[PDB]
RNA sequence: AGGAGUGGAGCCUGCGGCUUAAUUUGACUCAACACGGGAAACCUCACCCGGCCCGGACACGGACAGGAUUGACAGAUUGAUAGCUCUUUCUCGAUUCCGUGGGUGGUGGUGCAUGGCCGUUCUUAGUUGGUGGAGCGAUUUGUCUGGUUAAUUCCGAUAACGAACGAGACUCUGGCAUGCUAACUAGUUACGCGACCCCGGUCGGCGUAACUUCUUAGAGGGACAAGUGGCGUUCAGCCACCCGAGAUUGAGCAAUAACAGGUCUGUGAUGCCCUUAGAUGUCCGGGGCUGCACGCGCGCUACACUGACUGGCUCAGCGUGUGCCUACCCUACGCCGGCAGGCGCGGGUAACCCGUUGAACCCCAUUCGUGAUGGGGAUCGGGGAUUGCAAUUAUUCCCCAUGAACGAGGAAUUCCCAGUAAGUGCGGGUCAUAAGCUUGCGUUGAUUAAGUCCCUGCCCUUUGUACACACCGCCCGU
RNA sequence: AAAAAAAAAAAA
């Protein structure tokens, strides 16, 4: 069956598990607080976010 | 909130970083008052820059 | 295009006629008479058949086996 | 393309209804979650829409991860003569 | 995501920025826009049905989202609607000289 | 002048080369080589071997409910209970099958088509108008002989005055106000009780009258070469000293102009080329990115007695902590086991619970005795636990055996002026299992110097030019 | 028996 078949590798782990809420992309995610999104896509919406430069 | 992050999209180039950080600020005030205040409270001085929450123990 | 390997082709369902003739058997009088025994199921419905194999007879889209 | 027709149309009352949906780009997905109440998939919603799409009865944009349309009034006689209901039920984006 | 959503729909109806909300039932956002006229649409329906897309993709109780249409003051003080306007006269197509010097002399006299 | 070193030995990682059906590719002096946040068991994946599905939207033309096709069963069949085929069609009823255009998709090629982003020139201090002056004019002065500073930072010589960008100026943190505004989600001091010793002593033991003294964080100020003496056109500014918390704390942004610098492998940012059903898309299974005569670069451990081992004493701060898709959170307490670990038992959506985070180094008391040795733990065998569908090409850890090279490393080369280098440990990212990498935090804490242009580069003035696509130039003769 | 051709083509 095809439609067994299709989902036969389970996504409960691993790095497929997650990817980027933007350009939906499996490369330099941020975990932390649950951005869940690639670091360039971050660079280009971090002054929207609220994040600043002060350090 | 500390996030440091690269510069280059890219593997090229010097190696550097920045940094990203917020200030945030809790204030909290108890009030021996009934609820009513309390509601008055919550309807008066509304703007988007803080919010507020309300708990009873 | 025409590789190096040969592709099996599709399964080409050859197409059969007076199928929907053959369920029932015509004689003098109007009643019925079919050849393939009913589905008891809930799954598939009252008019739904069974297939005619030379052994046994298969459900459709109940996939159930009743042997005997 | 063999998919089947309750579903459909359940998907254009829905859209009769209000003419706006949003649908997050997800072929392994089995289920829509605003319509849990029914076996419905995604994959096979997004390409009806996109041949509403080359039909030309809605237009697309595409934000981060969710499909986006929009009814227009071509597309609502379109529905009115698919669905054929009589012209005295609209859409409730043009009411107040 | 609600930035980039309006910059993305309003790319020709002068879309300058928003300004969110936080109310408990009344949980509005406004727009300022350049064109007020065509960010309602016709009686107002194109604002109801983008109210009804958020409240549908974001999630909320329905009755809890009121938006407000406003145009803001000093047009050519934005350099995001400045922006969208030379990207609406050179999609047409025209020299870049010529509509350069004239968004400059519009900021010049606009007060910058 | 020094300190730490690297390059030497073993080990981890990347590149080249070789090998491979595949060992996927970019990146080759600064300005690539622990880089792509790239620590690849499966997805990652772009590489090889293998098999299905369409995800051909669709416009037209052949076919239409009488059937255009998907979903499967004894069994050959890879690899699977993919019917992918072959025995048999009911089952889906117009959702469609076929030929051409068209469309979609591509971690396919082109960063030398690009946008955007970033690096480098350069974080050096360098640019530009207005007015006036000189020159027929291109142009020049303003921007400078000189003195000073980190600085085109100032003084001053002076047809130059008046301004801007960069630097400074600005922002954040620390340094301290026994002042001010306030803390039962932080505590202090008094009082009462409780426990022990001998009348007082200790209690992060218990509870309730003031307070910010610790901590916490708001408003303010202090520091400005302020004062004295010396040097200096007695100017700019520099040096020494006194009072005073600090008489140079660190970080962010960083001007004109420019690179055929890197990224089509971040994007549904994108032009062109190639391909598209028998797929350079997608799905699934296995293997390979790790492979080994060899050469290079980041890092870890040691080459011991200023040390190793065994017990006791005692000291922190950044942090992090139960999820939309999602299911992976941090843990105390109580038993079992040497151990990694196993089962119950509560707290915390967080200054409350982990946590007074009883950290390491160091200190105290033995053992060791210059011997490749009780240093060093590479290599190797067996057993036991957790994560996950799966650990072989050891994922990781624990226990016992195994004890190689290594006696401070040639040529050569890197980083560094005060809480600094260095020795340590602790957090975050990586993470189902997870640090020899990186970013921060904290402990202890130095030697040497307040300069030079010798080396290595950068910048400026003058000078010569037969050069202007500009020495990678022009140009003579057989 | 190997080459590279340097020119970007107004100032609405
Ligand atoms: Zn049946």
């Amino acid at each position: 069956g095809h439609q067994q078949l299709y989902w036969s590798h389970p996504r409960k782990f691993g790095q497929g598990s997650r990817s980027c809420r933007v350009c939906s992309n499996r490369h330099g995610l941020i975990r932390k607080y649950g951005l869940n999104m690639c670091r360039q896509c971050f660079r280009q919406y971090a002054k929207d976010i609220g994040f600043i430069k002060l350090d | 909130l500390r996030i440091t992050t690269r510069k280059t999209p890219c593997g090229e180039g010097s190696k550097t970083w920045d940094r990203f950080q917020m200030r945030i600020h809790k204030r909290l005030i108890d009030l021996h008052s009934p609820s009513e205040i309390v509601k008055q409270i919550t309807s008066i001085s509304i703007e988007p820059g803080v919010e507020v929450e309300v708990t009873i123990a | 295009k025409s590789y190096t390997t040969p592709k099996k082709n599709k399964h080409k369902r050859k197409k059969v006629k007076l199928a929907v003739l053959k369920y029932y058997k015509v004689d003098e009088n109007g009643k019925i008479s079919r050849l393939r025994r009913e589905c008891p199921s809930d799954e598939c419905g009252a008019g739904v058949f069974m297939a005619s194999h030379f052994d046994r007879h298969y459900c459709g889209k109940c996939c159930l086996t009743y042997c005997f | 393309m063999l998919m089947p027709k309750k579903n459909r149309i359940a998907i254009y009352e829905l859209l009769f209804k209000e003419g706006v949906m949003v649908a997050k780009k997800d072929v392994h997905m089995p289920k829509h979650p605003e319509l849990a109440d029914k076996n419905v998939p995604n994959l096979h919603v997004m390409k009806a829409m996109q041949s509403l799409k080359s039909r030309g009865y809605v237009k697309e944009q595409f934000a981060w991860r969710h499909f986006y349309w929009y009814l227009t009034n071509e597309g609502i006689q379109y529905l009115r003569d698919y669905l054929h209901l009589p012209p005295e039920i609209v859409p409730a984006t043009l009411r107040r | 995501e609600l930035n980039e959503f309006l910059t993305r729909e309003l790319a020709e109806d002068g879309y300058s920025g928003v300004e969110v909300r936080v109310t408990p039932t009344r949980t509005e956002i406004i727009i300022l826009a350049t064109r007020t006229q065509n960010v309602l649409g016709e009686k107002g329906r194109r604002i109801r049905e983008l109210t009804a897309v958020v409240q549908k993709r974001f999630g909320f109780p329905e009755g809890s989202v009121e938006l407000y249409a406003e145009k803001v003051a000093t047009r050519g003080l934005c350099a995001i609607a400045q922006a969208e306007s030379l990207r609406y006269k050179l999609l047409g197509g025209l020299a870049v000289r010529r509509a350069c010097y004239g968004v400059l002399r519009f900021i010049m006299e606009s007060g910058a």
